[PDB]
DNA sequence: ATCACAATCCCGGTGCCGAGGCCGCTCAATTGGTCGTAGACAGCTCTAGCACCGCTTAAACGCACGTACGGATTCCGTACGTGCGTTTAAGCGGTGCTAGAGCTGTCTACGACCAATTGAGCGGCCTCGGCACCGGGATTGTGAT
DNA sequence: ATCACAATCCCGGTGCCGAGGCCGCTCAATTGGTCGTAGACAGCTCTAGCACCGCTTAAACGCACGTACGGATTCCGTACGTGCGTTTAAGCGGTGCTAGAGCTGTCTACGACCAATTGAGCGGCCTCGGCACCGGGATTGTGAT
């Protein structure tokens, strides 16, 4: 039984992708705020992806399972089969 | 002029089991019938991808239960499942 | 000689209709086949998300002091509920207005 | 000593993240969290590996597209400094 | 041939869809960048409208053509037929 | 002679407008706007009524959604009076 | 006896396969017929597109000194032509990093 | 384990034609084969609609040229409809 | 607080448009028998997912210093809100014309169906060569003098 | 301007694995004949869309006054950026176990199909009644004293 891996996307982490997305300054709030919202995102990818994987009768979630449960988020990804 | 089909029989049923003293305008009428075509469409066309993914020729019971789960959210996704299950039992017994 | 016909609402103990449920499914282009369950499973989640939109739209109406559900009722009981407000999120309700809400900040001091 | 001044290496930072492609969060650790949040759907479940590489993708693409969209309400404020009511700004604009 | 219509979307039929929106203070450059959005968002409402007008060999708009074309630019609308 | 201080009206006219489900534009211009518009694409077409009505239904809601945005990045900007810059703001996150 | 076969993606002068894109058309349940002009139009249109996104990414690989199209030189191609981004706005390129943008206010002074 | 289908035995054809000393990844063969089968679904799905509101039970050219118009954004539109055009022009006479 | 005041809510009496109730008929749902096949089931293979061990540094974490950015305050003048008189034009009711959408019956062009056949496309190998890695060389922009 | 300095681009040698080319085979696209039927089409009907006129006030427009909000300035103190030493754990390579997903053949329950039959739903009328309009009274919150 897994816990606190939140806490695994670290200061760093986070201030690496907001330096891709343009930022130059960042305050000291920002990193529990973002680990809050990569957690809603994620709790809902996830959710519809067992979904279709349950519906299968499989027991392994595809990459296929997480392509769909994307798509029908309006977030479609290229490069994994869809 | 062709008949026109409508769900406002069964919707003006449902008023009255929930308020049985309790009207409803034809603008407001109007509204309920592009609901229900609304959530109809979306229900099979989830349902219809659910069948071309696994490779069936066939929409099941058990189809329309994951499109529903896939598309009402929290609690109605819960009673919906509860209703539709139920409704498929009694159907079943007789 | 045949039994008398009774249909397929009344044996599932619905008020929408089963037997037309079952020819928009099959007209619809959504697969080749269509199972008997599925027309009784969609006729139930249709009833169901109806008597719960009607429910609160009633009491809108009540609220209201009015016997007749208008649209304006419609709207105020999807925008009020926050599940309902997320299944209809992208959906415009004509004549329906919208909720009254001012920011705290525009209020007199 | 040299002291680069506050700010030199940060613009030096975003020109050098945005010209390359790389995963910004490591591995394991996502998988970990990804493995963590699935628990509360169904115990016992396996992940392919591409799975959970399309995980990280999708997550790191939405995040970074977010930090944009952060970026921007900063600046409408006359600030350089992104703070978490700019965050809550954009995702109400979303709709998310 | 019509010209110049969009000036009879007046000031004050703008100020009172912002009053419907909550605002309280309008600056006075609005109103012509209210104009612009407005015509914007006509024009492809219309084209897709027309669109299905022209695809059902007719030369009358009617409101499911409407109805259609906001529907599948994400703007679904309740109260004329769909 | 008696006089509202500014602003007092303004949230009088707040109050009147959110309560009440009337179209806001006149509808003798807006029709006479649809018909300029719909030139460009084909000539003497013709309209049924209730496809006007449904675009002004349309685009009413549209433009009112829109104003509430815009709102909220005034008072971001610490603001309370609307500026071009606040509409604009709002139609980047969008997506617009 | 018969005459020698000769594919119909060659009769419309095409690369793209227009038997295989009848065939994906029939059996996606789209509508109960295909009519034989729908799958060599279908085929046009994706041949043309592709043609569009290849010739834009071979000269952003080419700007890059490559000899090989690699996932960076195709967010490139799309993200810096107006039309292709409108037709990608909802599309993530796995591997396909972001464009070079910097806001003017950041820069020192 | 069965055959796989793909498009990008008919992709690196048309490199070759507008970039003949230019070759592709693997990876982005990947990108490309996702981008056709997505564009081909939009099209695919707005023609099925179009048939269906207009009460057809065949899917033609011109169902298709209609998708295109709603679907491909101003140039793209235009240059779409004109290749279209021509090739069943030219599969028409032999 | 206190008083005058403008705007709005609430109560009551009529008129009226709109919704609910009723008829008949016709179209579509139901019943019963027949057949065909899609999918469930038991079993087997073999693929890849999981758990463990041992390193090897790359990355993260805590801490000190100080730079410069965010926030608070003050002041002012610029832009909008409010109110009023006058003019414009939208809304409404009626009235012709007629353009065009829906409907009917018929026939043809077109698309489904099916049996053989061959050639196009996919899986599996082999090997050139484009790309990546490492090691200087020369800039190139930053920061204090 | 200027000099020292840290980071980065560039050139070159070279190893490596990834892409392109080639071959067996097998599956699906093509051809030919046959028939079913969806749709084009010529014509009719009828209905609603457009154009015009004539009022009737409701709304828009310009203008004056004055309030208070946005923007510019100054100051400070607080919180992040930068850099460095130390610790930790991610990444990688190999190695067992075994859980489970894909495939094969068979069989049976389930779903399509089709012909009668009746009853449910829709279009058309009729008329109670809920709602809107208008007039009067009571609050009710705003603004200057």
């Amino acid at each position: 039984v897994l816990r606190d891996n939140i806490q695994g996307i670290t200061k760093p982490a986070i201030r690496r992708l907001a330096r891709r997305g343009g930022v130059k300054r960042i305050s000291g709030l920002i990193y529990e705020e973002t680990r809050g919202v990569l957690k809603v995102f994620l709790e809902n990818v996830i959710r519809d992806a067992v979904t279709y994987t349950e519906h299968a009768k499989r027991k392994t979630v595809t990459a296929m399972d997480v392509v769909y449960a994307l798509k029908r988020q309006g977030r479609t990804l290229y490069g994994f089969g869809g | 002029r062709s008949r026109k089909e409508s769900y406002s029989v069964y919707v003006y049923k449902v008023l009255k089991q929930v308020h049985p003293d309790t009207g409803i305008s034809s603008k407001a009428m109007g509204i309920m019938n592009s609901f229900v075509n609304d959530i109809f469409e979306r229900i099979a066309g989830e349902a219809s991808r659910l069948a071309h993914y696994n490779k069936r020729s066939t929409i099941t019971s058990r189809e329309i239960q994951t499109a529903v789960r896939l598309l009402l959210p929290g609690e109605l996704a819960k009673h919906a499942v509860s209703e539709g299950t139920k409704a498929v039992t009694k159907y079943t017994s007789a | 000689a045949r039994a008398k016909a009774k249909s397929r609402s009344s044996r599932a103990g619905l008020q929408f209709p089963v037997g037309r449920v079952h020819r928009l499914l099959r007209k619809g282009n959504y697969s080749e086949r269509v199972g008997a369950g599925a027309p009784v499973y969609l006729a139930a989640v249709l009833e169901y998300l109806t008597a719960e939109i009607l429910e609160l739209a009633g009491n809108a109406a009540r609220d209201n002091k009015k016997t007749r559900i208008i649209p304006r009722h419609l709207q105020l009981a999807i925008r009020n509920d926050e599940e309902l407000n997320k299944l209809l999120g992208r959906v415009t309700i004509a004549q329906g207005g919208v909720l009254p809400n001012i920011q705290a900040v525009l209020l007199p001091k | 000593p040299h002291r680069y001044r506050p700010g030199t290496v940060a613009l030096r930072e975003i020109r050098r993240y945005q010209k390359s492609t790389e995963l910004l969060i490591r591995k394991l650790p996502f998988q970990r969290l990804v493995r963590e949040i699935a628990q509360d759907f169904k115990t016992d479940l396996r992940f392919q590996s591409s799975a959970v590489m399309a995980l990280q993708e999708a997550c790191e693409a939405y995040l970074v597209g977010l930090f944009e969209d952060t970026n921007l309400c900063a600046i409408h404020a006359k600030r350089v400094t992104i703070m978490p009511k700019d965050i809550q700004l954009a995702r109400r604009i979303r709709g998310e």
